[PDB]
RNA sequence: UCAGACACCAGAAAAGGUGUUAGUUC
RNA sequence: CAGAUCUUGGUGGAAGUAGCAAAUAUUCAAAUGAGAACUUUGAAGACUGAAGUGGGGAAAGGUUCCAUGUGAACAGCAGUU
RNA sequence: GAAGUCGGCAAAAUGGAUCCGUAACUUCGGGAUAAGGAUUGGCUCUAAGGGUAUCAACUUAGAACU
RNA sequence: GUAGCCAAAUGCCUCGUCAUCUAACUAGUGACGCGCAUGAAUGGAUUAACGAGAUUCCCACUGUCCCUAUCUACUAUCUAG
RNA sequence: CCAAGACGUUGCAUUCUUCGAUGUCGGCUCUUCCUAUCAUACCGAAUUCGGUAAGCGUUGGAUUGUUCACCCACUAAUAGGGAACGUGAGCUGGGUUUAGACCGUCGUGAGACAGGUUAGUUUUACCCUACUGAUGAAGUGUCGUCGCAAUGGUAAUUCAACUUAGUACGGGAACCGUUGAUUCAGAUCAUUGGUAUUUGCGGCUGCCUGACAAGGCAAUGCCGCGGAGCUAUCAUCUGCCGGAUAACGGCUGAGCCAGAAUCCGUGCCAGAAAGCGACGAUU
RNA sequence: UGUGGAACGGGGUAUUGUAAGCAGUAGAGUCGAUCUGCUGAGAUUAAGCCUUUGUUCCCAAGAUUUGU
């Protein structure tokens, strides 16, 4: 008799909560050595989403060269700091971290990551490791010269201002980001020259890129099968209700089988939302990073009112194309895309015509104070 | 570009609202569903205090 | 098919003309009414109701109007939505009523006027119909 | 290119196969 | 006697589990007291709303009436009531 | 807008009063609140309807204005 | 086996034949009758009004459904008993 | 198999268990497997017939309890089966359906009918396991940070229009490319819609606080709008290229080559709570 | 013991629709539905909005378990 296909996808289960809070990057970009050195990933903050005015150039369409209205995603992107480097060697059993090298001053922001009770402790992080970089430097000088000779795969430990961002969270997010490009050598090298410095987003991504989003989705609970797989609800005449799942298995095998329908967590999963186009990357200390070439009209990213739940964007951010995984205020991870892609709507360029900052907390009618107290009496 | 409500008569910026087209094919650009259902309930933004309409009508 | 007689693509819009659904018939063909049977490019969804929309092309017969366009079934084309749906550009299109017009199947218009507004999307994409709309929204 | 492997026993036939190893007669 | 869904009595696992969710709803202070969500007084908020959750009787009960006293037990929490 | 379902099951819709209007059929009694329409607030007013110049009492008709 | 009535709550064959209703009906109604196996106080044929009786259709109506979503109280849940 | 696709020939009821009871159709719901393949991909012949092939999909309705069915359409297509004739402590109760009742036939009768017609209680999980998800003692000194990846899972699907091109070929293609849609999957809440205890603001009726004002009650009194949150194939976003092959065609003359929606990996989800690493500080 | 936390206050944002009070050569009428001005006012606004040279207050602690 009648068939329809399966309701859920059976390669995102189990359906339970993720074991981080943080996006973890599951694979980076295929190294390349004939490109230069440069960092595959940037960690940020989902500051929010709003809506833009876009002249679409797609030859063949039937809105070429008409305005479009796109949502876009707002994640604000202050520089990381590096801080350390890892070195990974390959094995007949996969990657074995062979050493790990710090640097000489770690900012209270990452050593936080290290406590639990920061306000407890002695704070002894890292001071011995301190100390003995003071006085014995030929130790790190070993250290990464076992890293350039030894390990294949170089990753940068970095982390996040999260100072600089208007969240109450002290510790900052911590990560390796890999090194793609050039010798081993020169990412060992890169990896020493940018030691305590600050990486900005303007050189890891260039605004037209295709790149994937990693993190942790919003929780919604414990779900029911209705809910939680998107099954049909049963009749109204249903004694002990009706949002379940009829069936859940036969005679034999005498077991509940473990692509049946059940409830569950329903939220707070690790996903990878690929192809995520890059429609601007704003400055926060210019003044005109929502302006358009088109609009004129001064203005800043942050919506009239501030943005809901999350606060002022004043650090560098970046506008994506569509959704990302996560509430607001969550931490986000932007990495490179693994695939090459060619396609006319991954290629075309961006420019965008008007960017929405009316109130987002309600129905906002005012792009800017200025123009709202000229329409005011 | 910018469109100008029937109702509140305020401005309206792209994608903030709807339009409703009558059978005397007469187009209305609402700003909000509180216009919105306001005008279909057929209530007169001359005699409604916050419309701009009541504003410039009425001194 | 249905689609194959159109000129052009069509966007995804919301449906809002179910099967079992009566929608004022807007030319002047003599019918009144229009009570859609099925739509067409509808594939395969257990439990899942065709729908139609502005310029969708739809199975109909005449439930009230000349005795003899009724009893019978005869193509269709929604030329007016009540359901509102979002174009490209950002705004959101409805009309005041659901209403469609007599086509044969390659989709020109058994009557010669329509009386009330037009969709856009149902103009593009079916010539005639534009040619015999009085006005376009 | 889904060999075979111990009676009962847990099962397959006709007819073929440039598969191959031996034979029979012109 | 190991059996008879044996007889009588006792005791387990389930199990600190099912459950104690109809009848709108209680709150503050004080008193008493070893102990107060529940007793009492005052204040507040409510309900039954005269076909009452009011005031009485018949049938039936039988002392449950009243004052005083209170270790338990009973009032499926508590209890000075 | 019944496509649900064995079946409109459940739900929704209707609903008081005033005025207008009301079919087939019939045992002439009914059907009938058939079906279908319209009207309804507040306030300021008058207009009538009783008892011995004056008292007592809600009950309908309008008229505006809002 | 008359007057009657009928694929009737009565017809196996049978989803009978024809018409009507619908886009489509093994349904309903109207009709036909060699009626397995109807029929006249074991009452026949009707029939207004009535019926928490059985069966169709129409309008209005709607979460019955497309296709679900949201909200409130009480549970479940944790806790003391 | 055979030659004259005939003739032939070879193949793919019983009463063992249950009567100190295994709930007994269909539909709905839902998952999985099978290939004897309807569609899709790719090949071989002469649209049709074939081979590989179960990856993916196989619908909306009318009557009927249905089953086999049959109609009205859509669609690339609307293939056939297994799972205790899969699925009642899942539902529903239409079919079956004790007791009430009606009809026909049969019986002297009580009654019968494998004839029709109506009305007719659908119990319990709180145990074990399985399956969801949720913690979690302990090896690794302790605690923490950053990782590794064994293994398990896995996902995308189909169509149309345009360009090729009115060209090839003699009326009418296909490769490519392009723009869109179908089904499915994962998210998201800018905009739009829905929702209202924001009891947020306004309005309305009855009663009550002497009136006003301001409140209260009406098991959330009602009405309008209503941010936030939730949420919608009612909203938006996102959803690939490697290798090894089958059929089958070549190369040399086994060993290679080309080669499918197949297969295994890249990718994506989980992370072994008895797999592991680097690092930090060490009362 | 800090660009610390909290409780409020101020500003922004948003929702509703111009509050109460008083005043009027407004009001059918014989006191009076309503209207107008002050008045896009007032109320509400984080309860999972943003921001604060503000105001007041709080915090350098108990318990418990852990050795290469």
């Amino acid at each position: 008799k009648f068939e329809q296909p399966r309701h859920g996808s059976l390669g995102f289960l189990p359906r339970k909560r993720a074991s981080r809070q943080r996006g973890k990057v599951k694979a980076f970009p295929k190294d390349d050595a004939s490109k230069p050195v440069h960092l595959t990933a940037f960690l940020g903050y989902k500051a929010g989403m709003t809506h833009i005015v876009r002249d679409l150039d797609r030859p063949g369409s039937k809105m070429h060269k008409r305005e479009i209205l796109e949502a876009v995603t707002v994640i604000e992107t202050p520089p990381m700091v590096v801080v350390g480097v890892v070195g990974y060697v390959e094995t007949p059993r996969g990657l074995r971290s062979l050493t790990t090298v710090w640097a000489e001053h770690l900012s209270e922001e990452v050593k936080r990551r290290f406590y639990k009770n920061w306000f407890k402790s002695k704070k002894k992080a890292f001071t011995k490791y301190a100390k003995k970089y003071a006085e014995s430097t030929q130790s790190i000088n070993r250290e990464l010269e076992r890293i350039k000779k030894y390990c294949s795969v170089v990753r940068v430990l970095a982390h996040t201002q999260i100072r600089k961002t208007p969240l109450a969270q002290k510790k900052a997010h911590l990560m390796e980001i890999q090194v793609n490009g050039g010798s081993v050598a020169d990412k060992v090298e890169w990896a020493r020259e940018h030691f305590e410095k600050t990486v900005d987003i303007k050189s890891t991504f260039e605004q037209n890129e295709m790149i994937d989003v990693i993190g942790v989705t919003r929780g919604k609970g414990n779900e029911g099968t209705t809910a939680r797989w998107g099954t049909k609800r049963l009749p109204r005449k249903t004694h002990r209700g009706l949002r379940k799942v009829a069936c859940i298995g036969a005679w034999h095998p005498a077991n509940v089988q473990w692509t049946v329908a059940r409830a569950g967590n329903a939220g707070y999963m690790h996903r990878t939302q690929l192809n995520s186009k890059i429609y601007r990357i704003g400055a926060g200390d210019d003044a005109k990073n929502a302006s358009t070439d088109f609009d004129a009209t001064e203005k800043r990213i942050t919506p009239m009112g501030g943005f809901v739940r999350y606060g002022v964007v004043e650090n560098d951010f970046v506008m994506l194309n569509g959704a990302t995984p996560g509430p607001v205020k969550r931490v986000l991870t932007l990495r490179k895309s693994l695939l090459t892609h060619t396609s006319r709507k991954a290629l075309e360029p961006v420019s965008l015509k008007w960017i929405d900052t009316a109130s987002k907390f309600g129905h906002g009618r005012f792009q800017t104070p200025a123009e709202a107290k000229q329409f005011l009496g | 570009r910018v469109h100008t409500c029937y109702f509140c008569s305020g401005p309206v910026y792209p994608g903030h609202g709807i339009m409703f087209v009558r059978n005397d094919s007469k187009v209305f650009r609402f700003c909000r569903s509180k216009c919105h259902k306001n005008f279909k309930m057929k209530r007169n933004p001359r005699k409604v205090a916050w419309t701009k309409a009541y504003r410039k009508a009425h001194g | 098919r249905g689609r194959g007689a159109a000129s052009g693509t069509k966007y995804r819009m919301t449906l809002g003309l179910p099967v079992q659904a009566i929608m004022n018939c807007a030319d002047n063909s003599g019918a009144k009414n229009l009570y859609i049977v099925s739509v067409f490019g509808t594939g395969a969804r257990l439990n899942r109701l065709p729908a139609a929309s502005c310029g969708d092309m739809v199975l109909a017969t005449v439930k009230k109007g000349k005795p003899d366009l009724r009893k019978k079934i005869m193509p269709a084309i929604v030329v007016r939505q009540r359901k509102a749906w979002r174009r490209k550009d950002g705004v959101y299109l409805y009309f005041e009523d659901n209403a469609g017009v007599i086509v044969n199947p390659k989709g020109e218009m058994k009557g010669s006027a329509i009386t009330g507004p037009v969709a856009k999307e149902c103009a593009d994409l079916w010539p005639r119909i534009a040619s015999n709309a009085g006005t376009v929204v």
